[PDB]
């Protein structure tokens, strides 16, 4: 067996003696909660669809339809707007429907209630039902006639279904669409790293975590945590994600004044060797000595709760992302080279990390880490271990990238922030055990 | 008088290569059936010999008559031409098929080819991360740059392989914006002038729109885009834009900075001309299957030249539309062989659909009182639709060589709803009601022979009323919006092309675009080698083999 | 405290590989800050850094555990745009190659966002952070600057056969011999600037031969360092083996 | 002896255009740096003049090596020429752009426009639905007419367009089968005759593989290819199958029995070069991302004229494999303008690559006592890939000339190991042990020369050794069925066509194909344009500008 | 499994790829497999996973245990799971070596991960997967 203790987001003992196997995705409740509740979860921009239909720029990427406009009074309309969606979202009164208007009823937080999920393949009745619902309320609320309901829709809807997604429209979610899935098991993989910063509302550990339960849930889908790989993944989602036994918290604070990347390599071969998880194994004539592992598993986990310390130390003081990319890569590469062990997910985090690193400085794709996601084809490639480090990057930023996620996630992020367990998840997954 | 006169004293009262016909009236309700066979017309001899040769040098059967099933050759019934509409130009259908037709190969290139992709974004890159100043003198180094770049050439490196120009001469780039001072201060070279290009009421529509912001329009070479797919252009672009402004800011030639120049170009300022669309069918963007109406209405540039001529404007429109939609994508991409000439020369040769369009658009402006008035109800879409489909329909009753050319029932519905869909359109100003009036044409005309179009012609008809203002989650869409991938459109003949004039007629005459003035102005450039203010008079050049502008040869690098 | 290792081999490379890693490199020259800020061309010389977003102290920031325990650098603190030096080393027994520049930064410097390739090796910092960086780098034997320059762009050089004077080429000629001296009146980006700045002498053949991280088979061959090959098989052995079943 | 000792010579040692390299040695660590400009290279030359005359005639600044970053023109160190490895074929890399050499287009046309279809399940349709009987005289009308109706020619209607033959000339069927009797009854101008085409040893493996089963061997026109997409390859195909049953089975022109043909046309009996790949890079089936390495090397047809040299076989696959996959896939459909033609040369230029795969494959088979007889596993992997680059490593360090020819690390790292895996999966024949070789090669490699490829060159590299043997749902997958598409292989150059050749090792001189009989023999035939037996060759002729097999051309409709 | 292992038929579609055959009695021994099987798709004991062989072996049915969708954007567990637990199930049972495994693994799962979906393999399902839908809800309705 494993026993690891819980820590908060700031190094607080949460929970003593908790057996890794619970907090399995396949076990822990508020797991299940969280990955529950982002299937069924909405945001509706009510006053983005009060400016498109205004401006009639129905369809996004430059569109203007002349002629179409129309003035509703929508925002100002939103307790009635609000009612009615209500009612047609929900199936029985008192199911668990939420319908919430924030920011002065500028936009709603939709989560659908769970049979509308649990009846269905997929988590799309969150966008479908939410639009449906959004489209007949307005065209109730305004008496909007037969000819123009159609202009309506599509303020809601965008070019869908000229297009897969609703371009142009203004209901989302922080998960994209099933058919844009590199593979199986890759849909709650597909999530903006600025999303997620956001929802977490720039929290570096809780942006983490909540990355990590829904890396290593979508690695669960993939098929790819069965067997003789369960154990390992559960230790490394729960070193790297859920800062067991305070190991990525305390390590950063104790190296957050003059640590390097290079320190946190140190830092994590020292622990091991303390922790009698690596030995020497080879001698050389030069002195050099390999190292050998009694348990891959927890090596690989010191591994990975290592690499998101050297994040949190070298992008800290950057404050700004760029830099994981260059953590991802070189913190694996030394500590190859210090030990003569394999680095996080056998070679598999540095790989992602050199595609990363080209395709974040170069002419060809990418972008920022905001960008970047588990399902994105550059960085998908670790098996969970990789993206979190991402996340947690990007909500050290103290304004350096432009593609921030105040410029691509201001709705969503509003929207998923407004959830305590989306928001706060370490302290949520610890309470469910 | 009808419109259609002239051509069909040509297809019929005239002789057509040696097919013996002669005299009579168009009205006339007989014919001679000679059995003269594929040898009466000189463009079939011709095809014929070259397929014997065929056969010959390669030791393969190749193209041969006489294996039409039966063994009896075409020209049982005598062979006759078409006339373009609007002009005095008259061909074979075989100078038609959009393989035998570089015109038509080239309209479709000069689409596939193009993106627009913004400015203001990149800008504001480089003076959030590198503190630079950008002015009308770095703008201009840059698209002078650009366009050495752009087409395959480089800039950073040494000892480099490079396109030749000589095979890319096609491929450039030019910027077009709202800010006045900007589309001064830019050197003339590269501006699409907004204002020399646009009558003012359109150019002060299209400024309203765009604001002050900025934006290339770019055009990669054909050659590539032959070599590859839609998919390539944005990319292709995103390259040489990214190399481009290293040299042209003095960047690090590899930066975090230059990456997000990458995400701009490629998604963020990125305006494809459409998106991808489901695995049945799987392609990737700028694919005919995702180009909506409204999109392709905008590509088409009749109406920034004659717009007191909106029904020409809907004629034009729909021609290149009815090509592209009807004989490249559906009859290429989604099928081949022989394809799909026929069902589309109705949008653009004889004159006929022109003759209902123009009846219809004169019988609702003299009944509401002026062109553009009547309101959008189902009164006005009955009436129309009704008036309109009746002369139609009695027209092929009065004069048997129009029903004979459109021999096909597909060819006569989709001539009856173009005609009563795009008066309904022009007449309200309002594109759904125009597909409404669409799809009670079809149903009338059904009632009325007996008969519609082919054996699946009417799937999208019969959804079709239904689906016009239903707001259900993948029947609901402006019209505008709708296109190649909308479900009920995804499959059939006859019907694209159309709905695409319906579009431009709600806006033909009245407004300068119909949903995107970005790819307004990108396709308002004279240099873009096919002629979208004119697609009938380039099919028409195109089909005599006198049409000059094809690119993307290989001749250059092959020998004689 | 643990006391790293690094990096195994008794050869004369592995050893200068270990020196890079440690920041045990010689100090061979002096180049001023001014003149530092001439060769990298993001601001004039001596002025005030510029900034890309308002300092902590003036717009404070989010509340969130991890900043509070990580104390930013000086330039992250004043909101300093990300810049940049950026490295080519000729393959003629140019001191640095690319992955140990790199090396040196993780270990050695706070803040860092290295990058390797053949050609070229580049650090992101922000920018006063990143001028250090770059002094440290270019005063020490990690650069002979007949052998490797400063290049932001057009770097080819590293692959190629050196220049009769024993400089390595540079399509850009930001930096040349001149009266024994190695001289540069470039920026890195190749900008003519106002002044000369003396690099140096550059080293020896003999001298390069003694202080290189290459191997060369002509010098001190890869075949030889038998403990470096038995490290990388080492590695390669168990990534191999723990991706079928990982289990020791 | 160097097998690179001439192309060094070449290109370094006499003089080039202007150049004014005479003399020395290729051992020699110093150069000239002359600064001659682009004036020394007569193919620049004729670039520039033609740049500035675009310029004029167009009013829009086009090519010019002025506009070089820093006004500094390329040229600067001296231009240097290419040899075609294994000829005396000597180029400038302008004459190898895929852009700018026919026959490179022409590989990837005829590869897209090219699928297999089984005839057994639609006689079994025509057999069960109508009752009829399939002779050997019934399948030789419908081939007949099939190559009639098959570039877009009418069979069934009247006054029907038709695609010109002169346009069409490349586009036909033939017919292979195991069916001994059935290979001898069928008329000789429609057969693949795989005893002819394959030594006794091979067609005895193909025939085994495939039964007694008939496929059709269907390549549609490239005029169409390149107008479309590869997605309209197979869709093309089946309405010309579909028509042609139709006339020669005696059918109604459609009935349901039709429709069952054209499910068996289309998807039941199909076989494409590949399917779709994921939305962020969508394309449809035939595209080069979807193509499997194993498919790749099954179209190369080296080993059937040459199996006793299988290096030649690997290296010739290389060279086919890395232009389509470096070139024009990743250089073009995934990105464009100047490209990737220099990442991929090393593959077919200068005998340095084959040099090394020369003796590695020697040191190899005089170890393990003989070819193709070394056990897979670990220790036989790690002998050989350490030995194999420890020589190519050293032989740039001894030769100046090769180091500055490969002059990208990425250019190195994939020499190398395509050396280290090819001779591991031609001593084991085993693609997985190749895969394996090439990991720890660039293991080796990097941590010799403290440098490996370009920035992102080595994520596949990282990924790769502890994913040869996983078993994980996105990792796991047998050598010859990894592809473009496999999940760490989908961004980078100096891969693809590398692992296409280690996969063509583990079969060369052995086996008659590496993953798909039918995908083999559909290309064993002289009548495709491209010849995919010798692609060296055929890019040495087109560099020349002398390869006259290019199909697809708009020349016959258009104006001198 | 057994079939495609033995003719070296991987990735269907007429491939066949020599050298690689491999001889495994698998339906003779579906007993054992389905044991492995269980314990691997499994969660906790007594949870609602089934897996049953049938038709004299040539066949499992196998229902994922309720949590495995439930925690899931979609369906596919079921599928990958399922191959996964069979892929393993298969080189413990046969002792098959490192070198040999992905011939297995590919026998599975077809031509997955360069296909999207596993073309050749022999594990499915009567819905296909969720990137071939038209539109949004269309799973459901994708099926034969
Ligand atoms: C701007 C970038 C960053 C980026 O995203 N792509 C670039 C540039 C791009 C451009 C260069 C065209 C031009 O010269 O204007 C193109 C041709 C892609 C395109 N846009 O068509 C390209 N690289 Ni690059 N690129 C190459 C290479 C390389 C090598 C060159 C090293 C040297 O010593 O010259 C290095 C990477 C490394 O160090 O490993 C490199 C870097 C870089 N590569 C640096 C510029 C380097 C510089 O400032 O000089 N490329 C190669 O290593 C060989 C193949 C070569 C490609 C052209 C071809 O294959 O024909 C080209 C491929
Ligand atoms: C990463 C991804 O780009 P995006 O991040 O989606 O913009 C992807 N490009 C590539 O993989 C480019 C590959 C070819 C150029 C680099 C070769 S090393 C694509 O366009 O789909
Ligand atoms: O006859 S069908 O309607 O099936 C096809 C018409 S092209
Ligand atoms: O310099 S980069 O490695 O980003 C690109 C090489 S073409
Ligand atoms: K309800
Ligand atoms: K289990
Ligand atoms: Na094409």
């Amino acid at each position: 067996a494993d026993t690891i203790d819980l820590y908060s987001d700031r190094g607080a003992k949460l929970k003593s003696g908790v057996d890794i196997n619970d907090i399995s995705p396949m076990r822990n409740a508020a797991i299940k909660s969280i990955v529950t509740g982002i299937k069924r979860t909405a945001a509706v921009d009510l006053a983005g669809i009060e400016k498109t239909l205004a401006t009639s720029a129905i369809g996004g990427k430059g569109r203007k339809i002349p002629g179409r406009e129309m003035k509703l009074d929508i925002v100002k309309n939103a307790a009635a707007i609000q009612k009615a969606v209500t009612e047609m979202v929900q199936v029985d009164s008192g199911d668990d429907t939420v319908v919430k208007a924030l920011n002065g009823g500028k936009q709603l937080i939709v989560q659908v209630p769970s049979v509308r999920i649990d009846v269905a393949a997929e988590y799309v009745s969150s966008l479908t039902c939410t639009a449906s619902a959004v489209t007949q309320a307005l065209v109730s609320q305004f008496n909007i006639g037969m000819f123009d309901a159609p202009t309506v829709k599509s303020a809601v809807w965008g070019q869908y279904p000229q297009t897969l997604d609703m371009v142009g429209g203004n209901v989302k979610s922080i998960v994209e669409i099933p058919q844009k899935d590199e593979g199986f098991g890759y849909t709650l993989r597909n999530v903006m790293a600025n999303h997620l910063a956001a929802v977490c509302k720039k929290n570096a550990m809780n942006t983490a975590a909540l990355c990590s339960i829904l890396e290593n849930t979508g690695v669960f889908e993939m098929g790819d945590a069965i067997g003789n790989q369960t154990r390992h993944r559960l230790l490394a989602f729960s070193h790297q994600g859920l800062n067991a036994n305070n190991m990525v918290y305390g390590t950063t604070k104790a190296l957050g004044k003059t640590g390097t990347i290079g320190s946190a390599v140190h830092a994590c071969v020292e622990k091991a060797i303390a922790d009698k998880v690596i030995s020497a194994d080879k001698k050389f004539a030069s002195g050099y000595t390999t190292y050998k592992t009694n348990d891959v598993g927890k090596w690989n986990a010191y591994c990975a709760a290592g690499t998101l310390v050297a994040t949190l130390i070298n992008c800290g003081a950057q404050r700004a992302p760029q830099a994981v990319s260059s953590v991802l890569l070189y913190f694996q590469d030394l500590i190859e080279k210090e030990t003569s062990l394999p680095g996080c997910d056998f070679g598999k985090v540095q790989g992602a990390a050199v595609g990363f690193s080209f395709f974040s400085h170069s002419i060809y794709g990418g972008g920022g880490p905001g960008v970047f996601n588990g399902n994105h084809v550059v960085t998908r490639h670790s098996k969970g271990l990789a993206v979190p480090c991402v996340a947690a990057a990007v909500a050290l930023d103290a304004g350096v990238q432009v593609y921030s996620p105040e410029k691509t996630s201001g709705l969503v992020g509003d929207v998923f922030s407004a959830v305590d367990e989306f928001r706060e998840p370490i302290k949520a997954v610890a309470g469910a055990v | 008088a009808v419109r259609f006169q002239k051509a069909m004293e040509t297809k019929y009262t005239k002789e057509w290569g040696s097919n013996k016909n002669k005299g009579g009236k168009i009205t006339d309700k007989k014919a001679k059936y000679l059995r003269l066979g594929y040898q009466q017309n000189p463009r079939k001899v011709e095809m014929a010999k070259c397929g014997a040769a065929i056969t010959k040098k390669r030791g393969l059967q190749a193209y041969d008559p006489k294996l039409h099933l039966a063994g009896i050759p075409m020209g049982q019934r005598q062979l006759t031409p078409y006339t373009i509409s609007g002009t005095d130009i008259v061909c074979d259908g075989d100078d038609l098929h959009f393989v035998n037709n570089a015109a038509m190969q080239q309209e479709w290139d000069d689409i596939r080819r193009s993106c627009v992709v913004g400015l203001d974004l990149a800008h504001e890159v480089l003076e959030k991360r590198l503190g630079k100043e950008v002015t009308p003198e770095t703008i201009n180094y840059y698209l002078e740059v650009l366009n050495h770049a752009m087409p395959g050439a480089a800039i950073v490196q040494e000892h480099m392989v490079e396109t030749h120009p000589a095979l890319v001469d096609d491929c450039y780039v030019k910027i077009f914006t709202g800010d006045e001072t900007l589309q001064d201060e830019v050197d003339k070279q590269f501006v699409i002038n907004i204002d020399n290009e646009f009558p003012a009421n359109q150019a002060k529509q299209i400024k309203a729109a765009v604001g002050k912001t900025s934006w290339q329009a770019v055009h990669i070479p054909t050659i590539v885009t032959r070599t590859e797919d839609g998919p390539g252009t944005s990319r292709w672009m995103a390259m040489q834009v990214g190399m481009t402004f290293i040299s042209a800011y003095h960047m690090c030639a590899g930066e975090a900075a230059v990456g997000e120049l990458a995400f701009t170009a490629k998604h963020a300022g990125l305006v494809e001309m459409g998106d991808m669309i489901p695995a049945r069918r799987a392609r990737g963007p700028n694919e005919p299957g995702g180009l909506s109406f409204g999109h392709m209405a905008d590509i088409c540039q009749t109406n920034r030249k004659g717009p007191e001529d909106p029904v020409n404007v809907i004629l034009q429109t729909a021609s290149a539309a009815t090509m592209l939609y009807d004989q490249i994508w559906l009859g290429g991409y989604m099928s081949g062989g022989v394809g799909f000439t026929m069902y589309a020369t109705p949008a653009y040769t004889n004159d006929i659909v022109d003759d209902f369009l123009y009846w219809a658009d004169e019988y609702a402006s003299k009944k509401y009182g002026g062109r553009g008035k009547a309101k959008a109800t189902i009164d006005t879409v009955k009436d129309i639709a009704t008036e309109s489909t009746l002369y139609s329909l009695e027209a092929y009753e009065k004069y048997p060589t129009t029903l004979e050319d459109h021999f096909g029932g597909s060819q006569r519905a989709t001539v009856c709803s173009i005609a009563a869909g795009g008066a309904t359109a022009l007449a309200t100003g309002h594109s759904q009601a125009g597909l409404s009036a669409w799809y009670l044409s079809m149903y009338l005309h059904k009632e009325a022979h007996g008969r519609l179009g082919f054996f699946g012609y009417d799937l999208q008809d019969q959804c079709g009323a239904t689906n016009v203002f239903s707001i259900a989650s993948d029947e609901g869409c402006i019209g505008e919006c709708r296109g190649a991938n909308y479900p009920n459109y995804a499959m059939n003949v006859g019907h694209q092309g159309g709905y695409t004039s319906v579009v431009a007629a709600a806006h033909a005459g009245k407004d300068a675009f119909c949903v995107n003035p970005l790819v307004k102005v990108c396709f308002a450039d004279e240099l873009i080698n096919f002629d979208f203010a004119d697609p009938r008079g380039a099919f028409g050049k195109a089909a005599l083999r006198e049409w000059d502008r094809c690119a993307g040869e290989r001749a250059f690098v092959i020998p004689a | 405290a643990y006391k790293p290792q690094y990096y195994p081999g008794s050869t004369s490379v592995a050893k200068n590989r270990r020196k890079f890693m440690s920041d045990d490199v010689e100090k061979m020259r002096d180049i001023s800050d001014e003149d530092l800020t001439a060769l990298l061309g993001h601001r004039a010389p001596g002025s005030d850094y510029p900034s890309t977003h308002p300092p902590l102290s003036e717009i404070g920031e989010p509340a969130c555990p991890v900043r509070e325990v990580v104390e930013p650098t000086p330039g992250a603190a004043a909101g300093d745009r990300m810049r940049y030096v950026q490295f080519a080393d000729s393959m003629y027994n140019g001191p640095a190659v690319p992955y140990w520049r790199s090396y040196h930064a993780a270990i050695n410097f706070r803040g860092v966002d290295p990058g390797t390739l053949s050609g070229r090796q580049v650090n992101e910092m922000r920018e006063r952070d990143m001028e250090e960086y770059a002094k440290r780098q270019s005063e020490t034997e990690i650069t002979d600057w007949g052998l490797a320059g400063m290049r932001g762009c057009t770097v080819h050089g590293h692959s190629l056969r050196l220049q009769e004077d024993g400089v390595m080429f540079d399509m850009l000629d930001r930096r040349r011999l001149e009266g024994g001296v190695i001289v540069s009146d470039k920026d890195q980006v190749g900008v003519p600037i106002d002044r000369k700045v003396n690099l140096g002498k550059p080293m020896s053949e003999a001298e390069a031969a003694k202080r290189t991280t290459i191997y060369r088979v002509d010098n001190v061959a890869f075949r030889s360092d038998k403990e470096v090959i038995e490290h990388v098989q080492r590695v390669w052995e168990l990534r191999t083996k723990y991706g079928f079943v990982p289990k020791a």
